[PDB]
RNA sequence: CCCGGCGAGGGGAGUGAAAAAGAACCUGAAACCGUGUACGUACAAGCAGUGGGAGCACGCUUAGGCGUGUGACUGCGUACC
RNA sequence: UGUAACGGGGCUAAACCAUGCACCGAAGCUGCGGCAGCGACGCGCGUUGUUGGGUAGGGGAGCGUUCUGUAAGCCUGCGAAGGUGUGCUGUGAGGCAUGCUGGAGGUAUCAGAAGUGCGAAUGCUGACAUAAGUAACGAUAAAGCGGGUGAAAAGCCC
């Protein structure tokens, strides 16, 4: 008999809120990475995004160790010559606290289009509040 | 005893070589000559 | 019930005379008419031409109406190419196409 | 005896062009180009067959590693247990039983601990 | 200057994309005549706005 | 209820009733075939775990058909080199059908 | 091939294939590389595997019960109708005859028969006594082909 | 198939010497 | 006979076994160019396939799997001489 | 040119050292089915051991094409060759069957002979693409209008 693939048209996806006060941005970011793609559930394919909506509140409470805080560089640049930017971890933390946890899981994620489809699922909020009440989001220790 | 029914010995009639007929006959391209130099020329080759 | 005019070894390209075509595909043909007499186009005056002669072969051989008619299927095939010769700069000639079309029409009341 | 070759090269031509069905743009409709893509299809054929048999593992073990962590131990772990238990069901049957029946997987990673502990 | 390579019977149709002619909106209807006529011009038989403006 | 036997260097989960592709069996079309080294057996709740073959486990099957499977095309092609291989290949396989299961 | 030796173009500049002659074998309306000549196919068989040869067959025609032996076989006048009507009483139609004095009756009788042949035993080839279904001997053609074999 | 080549035409540019 | 410019071209009619044998004429391949239908395709990066594969359409000889077309998504993958 | 001296994310271990037990991981090894070469061993047929990446190149064995005999035979207007689909089939070159087209040829078997197999040679001939409905329409002496003819007139006639 053939092996089992999920189907995304009855396929289970469920609701999540996590925390991520203290939590160390990286080990964070690979659960989430792990529950985004769908690596937790038996039914998993490779070619189907069978992963979990995760809520992530108070991103701009994230933990790093070291010197990190500081000395973490985030580079991108405009596609202009010359428009090489960066800013620092604290930088983005104090302007756009939301894309520290989503640059940290894309890099984390299958790229190409599933990927980015894995990605949409991921509600991140810099606050101790959502939206998403609706979901009724369970609550996930990690 | 048939014109039809005529074998000659086993092994008597061997078939000739052709050369550079494809890859997978063994004498494609070069044809056993080999790669470049006097003897794989057309008449090319030493005298005795 | 099918009646099919042509235009064969119409002198025009099969690319300016498809410009025209694509105007009146699926139309009634009294819509089809008033389309290609005010469209600016060489081809619009070939295809009004096979489209009448369709119209015409549809109410003489056939017995059928000009109210019902619709123009069903239209398409222009590449006809031969007729060769010439032009004479560029530095004695360098260059071999000209006179491209040819076949400018097909059916109309039908299904 | 002169030989003319429009039949045989015709049929030739024809039996690459049939292969090349489904190919973009020249790759199935021109010959010398519709060749090339059916060597080049045979060559990845030949490779994927191995890369098949790699690729289906490598999905068993994911599933098994999913349903053996929901049960709270490693596949790693849970395949030594097995093999302590002297258990030979196979990767391909562990990934079916761990989607299709998940009581039967609980019942193989019980026996796991079992031989372990 | 010159193509590398030739360029696909594909990227021939999407450059084609735009092409297309335009249809005339619709024909207006001269009020005296009922000739069909483009809009702001003169019909045919030389009608305008209801009014016969030439002779033939 | 289900079972998981090993046959033709593979394993297969099966049920009573349906047909089963194996590894060519030297049996005759028709004539049953008994699979004594079974693995495991799943009566819904009830799960019988062998360690590693059931104490009294059984499939009996019915050899349904012999035949030989799609056809496939082996290419070999070293570019530049002046070699070029090409080989078919047609797997045997016998279709049983799984009449019983007993513990 | 009819034309000129003239180059038909310059060696370089031109950005086309180098040509000697319109003649080349790789030019339509050009020579054929391998032209054929007028060829003696013909081959040398030894006379004692000649000999051995017709041994072999006549010996086979023997066996296979394909050699018929008469005394005498002649028609009355040359008629086509008379060896016709002798050949389905002897219960044949595919037949070679050799005959010790080539009788130019019988010869003239078989000629529009496509199917039988008429010859003397110093005429006879390997080919003819494999080809027709039966061989029709006289006895004299049997005391002449022995002396001939030996 | 192609035309017989053309005898040397006038050349715009002299081709550039490296030495 | 009909449309058309007393055109070109065509549609009928008639001839013929056949006119998709109509003189641009036996057969009528391929490149190349179209019309129609099914499926895919407008957040997506590369030799264009291949391994896996959902969905949709169609056809069947369990009302069911199987055959055909398409191929979202995904692993691998830089033509030939 | 742009982070650009972990492949990236990220990591204070997810770094390093030591020790241990697990696991992953190849076309390696094993399992199952199949094919072929070579040598044993018994009587072409079994069993058994072993081998089967390959350029130049050597050796072995085949496929198909045209032509000659076999053939005044055999197939064929109740449809030949060729063309175009489809199904089946062999380890491969290939083979077989059949729908449609085609409208008169074809040819088993076993032999025999080769103008016997093409993707390349800036190959040769014919056909057809591409760029592209792009450049250009050949002196910047220059046209405008009315009438006529015509299916149609910036260009013809007045
Ligand atoms: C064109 O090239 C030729 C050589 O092929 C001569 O050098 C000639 O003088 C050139 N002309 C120009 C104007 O450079
Ligand atoms: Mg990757
Ligand atoms: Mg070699
Ligand atoms: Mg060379
Ligand atoms: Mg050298
Ligand atoms: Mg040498
Ligand atoms: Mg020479
Ligand atoms: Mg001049
Ligand atoms: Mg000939
Ligand atoms: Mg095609
Ligand atoms: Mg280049
Ligand atoms: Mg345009
Ligand atoms: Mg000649
Ligand atoms: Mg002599
Ligand atoms: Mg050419
Ligand atoms: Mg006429
Ligand atoms: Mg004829
Ligand atoms: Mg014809
Ligand atoms: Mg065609
Ligand atoms: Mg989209
Ligand atoms: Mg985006
Ligand atoms: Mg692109
Ligand atoms: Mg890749
Ligand atoms: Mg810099
Ligand atoms: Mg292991
Ligand atoms: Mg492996
Ligand atoms: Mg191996
Ligand atoms: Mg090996
Ligand atoms: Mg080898
Ligand atoms: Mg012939
Ligand atoms: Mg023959
Ligand atoms: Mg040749
Ligand atoms: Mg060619
Ligand atoms: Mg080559
Ligand atoms: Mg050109
Ligand atoms: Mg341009
Ligand atoms: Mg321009
Ligand atoms: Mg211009
Ligand atoms: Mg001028
Ligand atoms: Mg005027
Ligand atoms: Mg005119
Ligand atoms: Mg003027
Ligand atoms: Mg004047």
């Amino acid at each position: 008999m053939k092996t089992f693939t999920a189907k995304p048209e009855t396929v289970k996806r469920d609701w999540y809120v996590v925390d991520a006060t203290g939590k160390t941005l990286g080990r964070l970011a690979t659960e989430l990475a792990r529950r985004l793609r769908g690596k937790h559930k038996a039914e998993y394919t490779p070619h189907v995004d069978t992963g979990d909506y995760i809520i992530v509140l108070n991103a701009d409470k994230v933990a790093v160790t070291g010197n990190k805080r500081t000395d973490k560089v985030y580079y991108h640049h405009t596609g202009h010559i010359g428009g090489i930017k960066q800013a620092t971890f604290e930088e983005m933390i104090a302007r756009r606290p939301e894309r520290v946890i989503e640059i940290a899981v894309k890099g984390m994620l299958p790229k190409g289009p599933l990927g980015r489809a894995m990605f949409r699922k991921l509600k991140v909020y810099a606050g101790n509040e959502h939206n998403h009440a609706a979901q009724q989001p369970q609550v996930l220790d990690i | 005893m048939r014109l039809n029914t005529l074998s000659p010995a086993e092994g008597s009639k061997k078939a000739g070589k052709r050369l550079g007929r494809g890859i997978g006959s063994g004498l494609g391209k070069t044809g056993g000559r080999g790669h470049k130099g006097q003897k794989s020329r057309s008449g090319g080759g030493v005298r005795r | 019930m099918e009646t099919i005019a042509k235009h064969r070894h119409a002198r025009s390209s099969a690319q300016k005379v498809r410009l025209v075509a694509d105007l009146i595909r699926g139309k009634k043909v009294s819509q089809a008419l008033d389309i290609l007499t005010y469209t600016n186009k060489k081809a619009a005056v070939l295809v009004k031409k096979v489209l009448e002669s369709a119209i015409a072969n549809a109410e003489h051989n056939d017995g059928a109406d000009i109210d019902d008619l619709k123009v069903t299927k239209i398409f222009v095939d590449e006809g031969p190419s007729m060769k010439r010769i032009m004479p560029r700069a530095k004695g360098r000639a260059d071999r000209i196409l006179k491209r040819t079309s076949h400018i097909t029409v059916v109309v039908s009341d299904r | 005896a002169r030989v003319k070759r429009g039949v045989i090269a015709r049929a030739r031509h024809k039996k690459i062009l049939k292969q090349a069905k489904g190919y973009y743009g020249a790759r199935s409709r021109v010959y010398r180009v519709a060749f090339q893509a059916v060597i080049k299809a045979g060559q990845y054929a030949y490779r994927d067959r191995r890369q098949r048999k790699r690729q289906f593992r490598q999905l068993w073990i994911a599933r098994i590693n999913a349903a053996a962590r929901q049960n709270g131990i490693s596949y790693s772990k849970f395949i030594n247990g097995l093999k302590k238990a002297s258990v030979e069901i196979d990767r391909k049957i562990l990934a079916d039983i761990a989607v299709f029946d998940k009581v039967a997987f609980t019942a193989l990673v019980e026996k796991a601990k079992a031989a372990l502990a | 200057a010159v193509q590398q390579n030739k360029p696909t019977r594909s990227k021939r149709g999407m450059r084609r994309s735009h092409d297309a002619l335009t249809a005339v909106t619709s024909l207006s209807v001269d009020k005296t005549s009922g000739e069909k006529h483009l809009r702001h011009h003169i019909t045919a038989d030389g009608y305008y706005r209801g009014r016969k403006v030439i002779a033939k | 209820m289900y079972a998981v036997f090993q046959s033709g260097g593979k394993q297969h989960r099966v049920s009573e009733g349906q047909t089963v592709r194996l590894e060519k069996l030297d049996i005759a079309t028709g004539e049953t075939v008994e699979f004594a080294e079974v693995l495991m057996i799943a009566n819904g709740e009830e799960v019988k775990i062998g360690v590693p073959f059931v104490d009294g486990g059984v499939i009996k099957a019915e050899v349904v058909a012999h035949g030989r499977g799609e056809k496939v095309k082996i290419v070999k092609f070293r570019r530049r080199k002046h070699y070029r291989k090409q080989q078919g290949h047609r797997q045997w396989f016998t279709d049983v059908k799984i009449t019983g299961i007993s513990a | 091939v009819t034309g000129s030796g003239k180059k038909p173009w310059r060696q370089k500049g031109t950005g086309r294939a180098r040509s000697g002659s319109i003649k080349s074998p790789i030019w339509r309306s050009g020579g054929v590389t391998f032209a054929a000549r007028p060829q003696d196919h013909s081959q040398k068989v030894n006379k004692k595997m000649y000999r051995g040869a017709l041994k072999s067959i006549l010996s086979e025609l023997v066996r296979q019960d394909r050699l018929i032996v008469v005394e005498k076989f002649s028609v009355e006048a040359p008629k086509t109708k008379l060896l016709a009507q002798k050949l389905k009483d002897m219960a044949l139609e595919d037949v070679l005859i050799i005959t010790g004095e080539l009788d130019e009756n019988l010869f003239l009788a078989a000629r529009n028969l496509h199917k039988v042949d008429v010859r003397d035993a110093t005429g006879i080839d390997p080919v003819s006594l494999i080809a027709f279904d039966k061989v029709v001997m006289t006895a004299d053609a049997v005391k002449q082909v022995e002396e001939m074999l030996a | 198939g192609k035309p017989r080549p053309y005898s040397p035409r006038p050349t715009s540019h002299p081709r550039p010497i490296r030495v």
